[PDB]
């Protein structure tokens, strides 16, 4: 579900959008086949 | 560094997604390298069983010392390497048999 | 030309008993540590106690 | 003599290593089953309308 505010919406957006590196492995070289995760790219 | 990856089981290296060799890093123990360096039983497996053959005339023993099997085996040689050569007392002609 | 065996025997099994003292020894000290790290995390689980909570009612 | 002992002990120390491996392997097995039997799920009310 959602927010029920878009203001509030764009603030959690900018404050909980994440990085590629948590798609990612550790050392940076591929990505999970699986990432549910939403992210900035 | 072990202890301190073992403290952080997750957020890794030791947690996430590591990648293999980590993975195995994160497994693997550290064995005792001053139990390893043992020149006479190299010193055997360089001579030859039999004795009426001319004996090898340098020995090299490189320092940590590894079994083949273990992950630690390029390791081998960090910590400088030692040199002997063999006695006179065989390469030149001399009888000499195990039997009696 | 009898001296030349015994004393090399004898001073082998000397540092054969020498390692195995050895590695007595520092096995004590590395489980002490395993069980210093068990240790401290009991005493800080003993010394915490949670405050008591209060729940009036309606 | 004695030589050819110490030999096969360290021998035996350098064959000795499955031992530590799947040591290694079940305690990263048993540290995740202490904490999940160390979970507790808390109890949860629903009050009727």
């Amino acid at each position: 579900t959602y927010l029920n505010d878009p203001v509030s919406q764009a603030v959690f957006n900018i404050l909980g959008t994440p990085d590629y590196s948590f798609c990612m492995d550790n050392e940076q070289k591929n990505w999970l086949p699986n990432c549910n995760l939403m992210y900035q790219n | 560094q072990r202890d301190l990856y073992l403290s952080q089981s997750k957020s890794p290296p030791c947690g996430g997604n590591p990648t293999p060799e980590m993975n195995t890093f994160c497994r693997t123990a550290i064995p005792d390298f001053i139990s390893t360096v043992n020149f006479v039983k190299k010193q055997n497996d360089d001579t030859p069983k039999d004795l009426t053959a001319n004996q090898p005339a340098s020995f090299e023993l490189d320092m940590p010392n590894f079994d083949k099997s273990s992950p630690f085996y390029f390791l081998n040689g960090i910590c400088g390497t030692v040199k002997w050569n063999n006695i006179s007392a065989l390469n030149s002609t001399n009888q000499s048999d195990n039997k009696g | 030309a009898a001296s030349s065996a015994e004393q090399l025997q004898a001073i082998l099994q000397k540092q054969n008993e020498q390692l195995a003292e050895q590695k007595y020894q520092q096995e004590i000290q590395q489980r002490t540590s395993d069980m210093l790290t068990a240790a401290t995390q009991l005493v800080q689980d003993w010394k915490q106690v949670e405050t008591q909570v209060y729940t009036e009612g309606t």
